[PDB]
């Protein structure tokens, strides 16, 4: 069956190369999680540095796309970096052509449309990645938009990606059934970051040191990643709780 | 070396009560030399009428091109093009050749078959639409035609009155232009009959 | 590097089937149910917003898209394929019509262009067919109200009413029972909601149903006044609130 | 590389047949039957719709019969979408001819160019052929009324009466039996319907499953009129020939 | 086996079979020896005839006044590569007034052969080359192979039964490396080397091809009556 | 047009007038000629308004994409991007640009790119039609390592003279202060600077 | 003559209604006020066809952009797309545009020149009548205009052009774009150049014109 | 199945078998290492002495990029040279536009994105090398290791080829017992040792040692080869540590 080798339909109407690309998504064995505050959007991903020879500072799956847009990838790093460089190019071209900063959901749609073309043209393989885009959009406010190798995308109140994703998901769905609202009702990003880490710990049943996480925060008019120290501060706050 | 005035010729269109008129002269020349006494400058695609003044090769070319485009239109739309729509097709097509234009002064006349409304328009050689309720003029004696139309014209003329006005406007404007005249044709256009009259005029 | 696939990936089998079109239609069968009904004074298109996760915000996913002020589209099948077809459909309405005639294309000729794009993906080198069927509802001055289905092959047909995807067989039977040539637009919306109730498992409300109409002109949606002969879009998306009003009287 | 996934749509079988042309013809043999009959005073085109649903919009649809110009029409058997690509090409080609010569295109010239395009898809470019057979009905001042067919091979031939699509073997027997040369258009109409009536895979032939067109001289003195029959006009002809 | 249909496919053990099959064409080729002192570099090639009525295939090609090579394998592939090297020697001259370094010649051949081993529809070069030259840093011998691997040596041999001459040169190393300012003695040590690769036949007068380049010696090819001296 | 950039102790100050003319007609009397290509890399524009706007827009694009990939670009890097555009397109461009920037390592830097697309690193730079009249004045009064207040005065006096003699210059004196403390916009009105 | 004036809660653009070919008036009531999008309007001076064509191209691309992004179009997008297009053509596209509108970002007023230079302002004028109009704007404009004050100032500035510039005449067209509300397009807001009743009717006695031939034309099938 | 016959095909695992096969050709190669030090990086490689006929010192395998970047690789040597050629174009292009020499992380992604591109299509074969590279920029010293998938990270020390596990074992020991840093001159000696140690896993043929380094103090942030007294000094150091 060569219908399993390129992006053409199988008899039951499926694209196996898209399905197999979704499986490559989990090769890194990393779980990601994004939630929205009132004023901010927080994205946390597990950080795992197995080899002692690695420079731990260069090991990341969170990318600064634009001034305002951050992206976390679940998938192998080469495809992650391909997707990163392309999103950066697209967000810069948009700003030059149309005179305003590319919105989160529009970049998401554009990367999803690119992903779709790989599912329809034979000579391009899909990328084995899921892209989570976060920002505080000037029109829509705190935003989470996620893209997969199918070229699917949608907005989220919160989301999780990776192997243990289903546990994190139901944990968050439970919080939002209780809380009755669209977001984390919190003033400061520091306390939304604490919420994100706390609910990841509950769902995964594991503790984290400062070196086991990597954190991204979007506020109005910038996205930034936390240093080891910024997270230590954050982990200490959770300890005394 | 002024393409718009090598061959000569004029077109004028007027609206009346539930009718339009479009008229043209019959001269084709090569500067001083009168060559042809029968070069008509008014064509029609269904019920929509187009007059073209200017360089005669571009008159012939644009007619052949609009017959082509309105034929394909009719086959795909399953109805004749309307004057408002044709006007936009002329405009698009002229502006497509922005940096290599057709040296012409096109004039559209017709009655919208649905609304019953009389419609005229004119354009510059690159596609700009002048839409006027009253009259449109084009060609080597456009100054003379503007003068005649602006005095002679009054609104809501019956087809048989409108005929006298447009005819007198064209006839007396052509007589003051070296490169226009040599015979004239006038189309009187009502909702569902079109009368075409050849005017007797001085042959100098 | 570059595309070396300049040969067709859709070819005739000995039986005269086109494998990849057949398989695209199988993808459409698996797709969520969508339908369209044509009244005397308008058209309704409706589908289910079967949400992937409950954490998803399914209003950010529009299955019913405006193509022109007077034309709307809905699909069954692969969502990404639909999204890029809507992008190409909107653009071709401009490049191959509006930029020439200074007016939006009539329904059948925009459909004709969409059909053309989908046919090319059936025969061009190095591509698979689109895995969607579209229902396109539209109005134009000379043709009035119309409803069209477009299939992966590039074939299109006009319908008084129809359905596509999952429960299409049952849905079409139900529409045959109820459809008459004297339906008022509100009658057609009522029938559309009944028909869609059959092939919806869980929640049935204004947040799980996407419904748009091609109806009267909406000057209140135009965005400007002062030109009396511009009277605004005939395509209107029914709000979550508006759908729930008609579910109490269901 | 990519060679591995190439069907080779433009090669010969060991018997010197074009696989993809043969399989396209097999595809066309399952399409609604189309009949062309040429009389001394006009041409008939009749085609049977792929089984209609009670809810399909009958009048606004054109599955089978298309206008190429004011003097030429085609009946289609095969993939509708494939046919529409070729028809828009033919319509342009006719308009190029009119633009160049200021004369309506002779029927054969149009047919030959469309047939030459189909041929190309069987010899170069490695694409699938068009899954379409056309019956061309047209008139020009050289040969008068003409019927042609073309098929995916790019081969074309002229006919007095011909059928394409389903049950052509059956339909060509019945036409060969009842066709006469002196025949007038009104008789040819009756022959076309009687022939579909007998070859149809349906229980009964009704107005809502038929597309019908004539090309007559039946207007004003030596000028040609194309008639694409409305639902009501077919329904009336179906009763007058006594099939309902 | 399943992984040898093209140059763009790795085997499960990480081999390129189309390149290995290319390398096989050299093994089947007639033997050629290269060796150098500090002052001169010599090529000796055994030329192969089709039958008793045919010319003996030319093995040695001149690339510039200071550079040339010997071939074993597909002769047309040698013609393409030698032509490419002639152009690179030319370009160096006309643009920089600079005689092309034998080391740079090596690197350029390597990168040209490499493109054909990584792209679809192409094929590896089916020829091996020994490049001798005298540049600004003295005498040089290079071994080229269509994998792209270029190697600088004191001496070597390639083609049929090349192993014999390659072991002899490995034994002789310390003797021939110091035949400085003697042309005839380096040539005879080259002729002795190629003689280790002969079976059921020895060096005749239209059989044997010798080339030399050195300090005050343009690259020049000796054939026919002008190699009788050396048998 | 009268434009200058002056390096000082804490960083660099950019100055410009606000007058744009079509012949003798003042098309705009409140023009902003001080334009941001990065947080702390700005330029002063002189020449074709179309050409310098198109260039500045492309440079802002390149530096925003540079930042995405390699972080904050140096003032030298920004000047090098301007030069590349100006030099390679010298036959179709009428653009005289002063590039001024503040790195935290390199402090205040000024680069001038005259009509040829050559680059010159200078302690201070003057350009525009009005600059001819203040070469004498600026050469005599400029000292290295001035204070913020001294440098603001030096620019105000300098452009005051350029405005007085050049008909092409006039309106308000706009300035942009670039230091570690961030970014400060200053405006000085006729009724102030005229009677200096 | 075209003007733009900013006010508290929006921007107003105005234009005269004269079209000229050399010294001749081609159109006594042309519309120079163009819609790029529902709440972004354009006033055009220069080569007539160029201002209409460039306004429609960017208007089309802005509509597609709005649909792609699910957002109201912004004036800064219309500005950037127009300037980049005009620049590419090095001034050969003779378009001089006053671009005004309201978007989620607020109210904006810009001028674009044929070569691709743009200007920001609270009041602007363009065209042959720009000096007449700018004299009135520089005489009367103040910060914090009301809606009614901005309309009056804009129409006063156009009237200066109508009266004192031979390139401008006939009527005043206004478009008001207020934040929150629909843009209102006041076609022929002012009509101070009505043609006086003529001394005479030049209506001819029927049969005055001499005719050679008649025929019915066939427009049917 | 047959998912391993074509580059860019995903297996049901979600793996690209052609990339995994490329790794085998890399694992088959000679040993090469990199060591990050205080103010620089040190590169070293094992060169199997095929024959006595190999001219010693004259088959250089460490390649310079720009003036400040060293590159060494194990696997198919021509594939390595091809990747460095591309790197040199990228660094030239970067310097041409931005004036400053290419920063090492910037340069890393240029090789990364290029190598990754050769896993996107079936018309190309993945690279048959793992590449150890780096040098000194405005931000200090950087060592990278790049794999046939396009995967790369920053490294404290790195090794690839036949002796990778022996090399990695010895590198992990340096990292543990020098957590405050290693000097550039020390790293040259250690490099010599680890190549001599890792050579045991490859010891039919005896080998030639080759070292290079960029040090902000020792070479002024430029890439130079280790020659003469300093090479012989590190050869002698390694000869002590094997007995
Ligand atoms: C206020 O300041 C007021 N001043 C008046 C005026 C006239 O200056 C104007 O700018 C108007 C505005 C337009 C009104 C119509 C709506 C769009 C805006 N501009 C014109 O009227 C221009 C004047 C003009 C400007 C620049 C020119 O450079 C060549 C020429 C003329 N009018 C036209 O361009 C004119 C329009 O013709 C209308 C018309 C309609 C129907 C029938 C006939 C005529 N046409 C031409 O000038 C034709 N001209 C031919 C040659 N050409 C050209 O480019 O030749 C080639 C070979 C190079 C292609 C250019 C066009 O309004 C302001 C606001
Ligand atoms: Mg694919
Ligand atoms: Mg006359
Ligand atoms: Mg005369
Ligand atoms: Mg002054
Ligand atoms: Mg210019």
């Amino acid at each position: 069956g060569y219908d399993r080798h390129i992006t053409i339909f199988s008899p039951e109407g499926r694209l196996y190369q898209v399905e197999y690309a979704f499986k490559a998504t989990n090769q890194t064995n990393i779980n990601s999680l994004a939630v929205r505050g009132k004023d901010c959007t927080v994205v946390i991903s597990q950080k795992k540095v197995p080899d002692k020879l690695l420079d731990p500072t260069t090991v990341s799956y969170i990318f600064c796309i634009s001034r305002t847009i951050g992206m976390v990838v679940n998938g192998p790093i080469p495809d992650a970096r391909n997707a990163a460089l392309r999103a950066k190019a697209e967000a810069a071209e948009f700003r030059y052509k149309y005179g305003y900063d590319m919105p989160c959901d529009v970049l998401a749609k554009r990367m999803a449309n690119l992903s779709q073309i790989y599912t329809q043209r034979a000579y391009m393989r899909p990328l084995g990645v899921i892209l989570t885009f976060v920002s505080v959009d000037e029109e829509l406010g705190p935003s989470i938009y996620k893209t997969d190798p199918a070229g699917y995308y949608v907005g989220y109140k919160a989301t999780a990606t990776g192997p243990k994703q289903q546990e994190i998901t139901t944990n968050l769905e439970n919080h939002f059934k209780k809380s009755k609202i669209d977001h984390i009702n919190e003033e400061s990003w520091e306390k939304v970051v604490e919420f994100a880490i706390t609910h990841m710990i509950d769902a995964l049943g594991t503790e984290f040191s400062k070196n086991d996480l990597e954190v991204g925060v979007a506020t109005k008019d910038k996205f930034f990643t936390l240093s080891a120290e910024n997270i230590e501060e954050r982990l200490v706050a959770i300890a005394e709780q | 070396s002024d393409p718009s005035s090598i061959n000569g010729g004029i077109v004028v269109a007027m609206t009346g009560k539930d009718c339009v008129a479009i008229a043209c002269d019959l001269r084709l020349g090569s500067q001083s030399l009168g060559v042809s006494n029968k070069f008509e400058k008014i064509f029609h695609y269904g019920h929509v009428f187009l007059g073209i003044t200017g360089l005669a090769t571009d008159v012939t070319t644009l007619n052949e091109m609009f017959r082509y485009k309105t034929n394909l239109y009719k086959l795909k739309e399953e109805r004749a093009i309307e004057p408002e729509t044709f006007t936009q097709l002329v405009s698009s097509s002229l502006y497509e050749r922005r940096f290599g234009p057709y040296f012409v002064g096109p004039v559209v006349a017709g009655i919208n078959s649905k609304s019953g409304k009389p419609f005229i328009a004119g354009f510059d050689l690159i596609g700009c639409i002048d839409e006027a309720k009253d009259f449109i003029v084009s060609g080597t004696a456009s100054d003379q035609l503007f003068g005649m139309c602006e005095s002679l014209y009054e609104p809501n003329l019956e087809p048989e009155d409108l005929f006298e006005t447009i005819s007198q406007a064209l006839l007396n404007a052509a007589d003051r232009d070296a490169l226009s005249g040599w015979g004239a044709v006038v189309y009187i256009i009502k909702k569902d009959e079109v009368v075409k009259r050849y005017l007797k005029m001085r042959q100098d | 590097m570059t595309d070396r696939y300049s040969f067709s990936l859709t070819t005739f089998s000995p039986s005269g089937k086109l494998g990849q079109i057949d398989y695209a239609l199988t993808a459409v069968k698996q797709g969520v149910t969508s339908l369209g009904i044509k009244a005397t004074n308008g058209v309704v298109i409706a589908t289910e917003k079967k949400s992937s996760s409950p954490l998803a915000m399914s209003e950010t996913l529009s299955k019913v898209s405006l193509l022109t002020p007077d034309i709307g589209a809905v699909y069954s099948g692969m969502g990404p394929d639909y999204r890029v077809l809507v992008d190409k459909s909107r653009k071709v309405a401009h490049t191959s019509y509006k930029r020439i005639y200074g007016e939006y294309p009539p329904t059948k000729l925009l459909v004709s262009e969409v059909a053309k794009i989908m046919q090319e993906a059936t025969q061009s080198g190095g591509v698979r067919p689109f895995g969607v069927s579209l229902l396109i509802a539209g109005h134009d001055e000379f043709n009035g109200f119309s409803l069209y289905q477009v299939d992966p092959s590039g074939s299109y047909f006009p319908w008084k009413a129809t359905a596509i995807g999952k429960g299409s067989v049952a849905a079409k039977t139900f529409l045959e029972k109820r459809w008459n040539d004297e339906l008022e637009l509100e009658d057609a919306i009522h029938i559309a909601l009944l028909t869609l109730k059959e092939s919806v498992e869980g929640e049935f409300n204004g947040d799980t149903i996407e419904l748009a109409i091609i109806g009267d002109e909406n000057p209140d949606l135009l965005g400007y006044t002062g030109i009396p002969t511009d009277k605004g879009p005939r395509f209107r998306k029914l709000t979550s609130q508006e759908i729930n009003d008609r579910l109490e009287a269901l | 590389g990519s060679r591995r996934y190439d069907s080779r749509t433009t090669i010969f079988s060991p018997e010197g047949r074009l696989y993809q042309v043969e399989y396209a013809l097999e595809s066309i043999s399952h399409a609604g039957t189309a009949i062309g009959i040429m009389a001394s005073d006009g041409i008939v085109l009749a085609a049977e719709r792929k089984v209609t649903s009670t809810l399909l919009e009958q009048d606004t649809s054109t599955e089978k019969l298309y206008k190429l110009n004011d003097k030429i029409a085609v009946a289609v058997a095969g993939l509708t979408a494939d046919a529409e690509i070729l028809i828009n090409t033919a319509r342009i080609h006719a308009q190029n001819y009119l633009k160049t010569y200021n004369e309506d295109i002779p029927v054969e010239i149009l047919v030959r160019r469309l047939s030459d395009i189909k041929q190309g898809y069987t010899q170069h470019g490695g694409l699938r052929p068009f899954g379409v057979s056309f019956i061309y009905a047209g008139y020009d001042d050289r040969y008068g009324y003409q019927l042609y067919t073309s098929n995916p091979s790019g081969n074309y031939t002229g006919w007095k009466a011909i059928s394409v699509g389903a049950n052509t073997s059956a339909a060509q027997t019945l036409l060969q039996m009842d066709y006469k040369d002196d025949m007038k258009v009104d008789d040819a109409i009756e022959l076309a319907l009687k022939t579909l009536s007998k070859t149809t895979d349906s229980s009964a032939l009704t107005y809502d499953r038929l597309e019908f067109a004539t090309i007559r001289k039946g207007a004003n003195d030596g000028e040609v009129y194309q008639k694409i029959f409305k639902p009501q006009e077919i329904k009336d002809i179906l009763v007058k020939t006594g099939i309902t | 086996n399943n992984y040898d249909g093209d140059t763009v496919t790795f085997s499960p053990t990480g081999r390129l079979f189309q390149v290995e099959y290319a390398l096989e064409a050299i093994k089947q080729g007639s033997v050629t020896v290269g060796l150098r002192s500090n002052t001169h570099a010599v090529l000796v090639a055994l030329k192969r005839n089709a039958d008793e009525l045919s010319s003996y295939q030319k093995k040695i090609i001149k690339c510039d006044e200071h550079m040339g090579l010997s071939l074993a394998g597909l002769a047309p592939d040698a013609r393409v590569l030698s032509n490419y090297l002639r152009q690179q020697c030319n370009y160096s001259s006309l643009v920089f007034n600079r005689k092309l370094a034998v080391e740079r010649a090596g690197h350029l051949l390597c990168d040209k052969a490499q493109k054909n081993t990584q792209s679809y529809g192409g094929r590896p070069y089916g020829v091996g080359l020994l490049i001798i030259g005298y540049d600004k840093s003295g005498a040089h011998l290079l071994e080229f192979q269509p994998s792209g691997n270029v190697t600088e040596l004191y001496g070597t041999a390639i083609g049929a039964r090349s192993q014999g001459a390659k072991t002899y040169l490995e034994r002789t190393l310390d003797t021939f490396i110091k035949i400085d300012g003697n042309p005839d003695e380096l040539i005879k040590a080259g002729v002795e080397a190629i003689s280790q690769s002969l079976r059921d036949e020895s060096l005749t007068v239209d059989n044997l091809s010798i080339a030399i380049v050195g300090k005050d010696t343009p690259f020049t090819i000796y054939d026919g009556e002008a190699v009788a001296k050396y048998i | 047009t009268s434009i200058m950039a002056v390096t000082f102790k804490d960083g660099v100050i950019l100055g410009a007038d606000s007058r744009t003319t079509t012949g003798a007609y003042i098309a705009n009397r409140v023009t902003d000629k001080l334009t941001r290509v990065h947080d702390k890399i700005w330029c002063c524009r002189s020449g074709s308004a179309a050409d310098t706007q198109a260039i500045a827009d492309i440079v802002q694009y390149h530096l925003e994409l540079y930042t995405s990939q390699y972080g904050t670009p140096s003032t030298e890097t920004a000047a090098s991007v301007f030069k590349e555009l100006c030099y390679e397109n010298k036959d179709n461009l009428t653009a005289g640009i002063i590039v001024a920037g503040y790195d935290d390592k390199n402090k205040g830097e000024v680069y001038t790119i005259p009509l040829g697309g050559s680059v010159h690193k200078l302690p201070y730079a003057i350009a525009g039609s009005g600059s001819t009249f203040i070469y004498g004045y600026c050469d005599k009064n400029f000292r290295e390592n001035m204070s913020k207040e001294e440098t603001v005065d030096f620019i105000k006096h300098s452009l005051s003279q350029a405005i007085k003699w050049d008909g092409s210059s006039g309106g308000v004196i706009r300035m942009v202060v670039l230091t570690a403390a961030g970014v400060e916009r200053l405006i000085f009105y006729p009724d102030e600077y005229e009677q200096l | 003559t075209i003007v733009g004036v900013k006010f508290n809660n929006g921007v107003v653009i105005a234009a005269d209604t004269r079209s000229t070919q050399g010294p001749i008036v081609a159109d006594k009531n042309c519309a120079k006020l163009h819609r790029i999008s529902p709440k972004i309007w354009c006033a055009g001076a220069g080569t007539a066809a160029d201002t209409e064509a460039v306004t429609q191209l960017i208007g089309s691309n802005i509509e597609l952009h709005s649909l792609y992004t699910s957002r109201e179009p912004r004036v800064v997008s219309a500005l950037q797309m127009l300037k980049q297009h005009l620049f590419k053509y090095q001034g050969h596209i003779g378009a001089y545009l006053i671009v005004a509108g309201v978007d989620p970002t607020g109210s904006h007023l810009f001028s674009i020149h044929a070569h691709g230079s743009t200007d920001v302002g609270y009041y602007l004028s363009l065209g042959s009548g720009s000096l007449a109009a700018m004299a009135v704007l520089e005489s009367h404009w103040k910060q914090d205009l009301t809606k009614e004050e901005a309309i009056k100032l804009a129409s006063d500035a156009i009237q200066a052009g109508i009266w004192n510039d031979l390139g401008s005449g006939s009527n005043v067209d206004v478009c008001v774009m207020e934040i929150g509300k629909d843009a209102e397009y006041l076609r022929n807001y002012l009509t101070p150049n009505v043609r006086e009743e003529k001394q005479k009717s030049y209506k001819f006695p029927r049969g005055t014109t001499a005719v050679l031939k008649e025929s019915i034309v066939n427009i049917c099938d | 199945t047959g998912y391993d016959l074509s580059n860019s095909v995903f297996s049901p695992d979600g793996r690209n078998f052609q990339v995994e096969y490329a790794v085998k050709a890399v694992e088959n190669g000679t040993t090469s290492i990199g060591i990050k030090c205080n103010d620089g990086v040190v590169f070293a490689v094992e060169k199997l002495i095929t024959s006595k006929l190999l001219v010693p010192q004259k088959n250089v395998k460490i390649q310079v990029v720009d003036r400040h970047i060293g590159c060494v690789y194990s696997g198919l040597i021509p594939d390595g040279r091809h990747l460095v050629n591309r790197g040199r174009e990228e660094a030239a292009s970067f310097k041409k536009l931005y004036k400053t020499p290419i920063p090492i992380p910037a340069f890393a992604d240029r090789l990364g994105q290029y190598v990754q591109a050769h896993t996107l299509y079936n018309s190309v074969r993945p690279f048959g090398v793992s590449t150890i590279f780096g040098g000194v920029d405005k931000n200090g010293a950087h060592l990278y290791m790049l794999e046939p998938s396009g995967s790369y990270w920053g490294y404290k020390g790195a090794a690839t080829g036949k002796g990778r596990q022996s090399a990695k074992a010895e590198l992990e020991k340096l990292v543990d017992h020098h957590p405050e840093g290693l000097s550039a001159r020390e790293a040259v000696k250690q490099a010599a040792k680890i190549i001599y140690l890792a050579h045991e896993d490859n010891k039919e043929k005896d080998f030639e040692l080759e070292i290079s380094w960029c040090s902000l103090s020792e070479t002024n942030g430029l890439h130079k080869f280790v020659k003469g007294d300093l090479l012989q000094e590190a050869i002698d150091f390694a000869q002590k540590e094997i007995n």
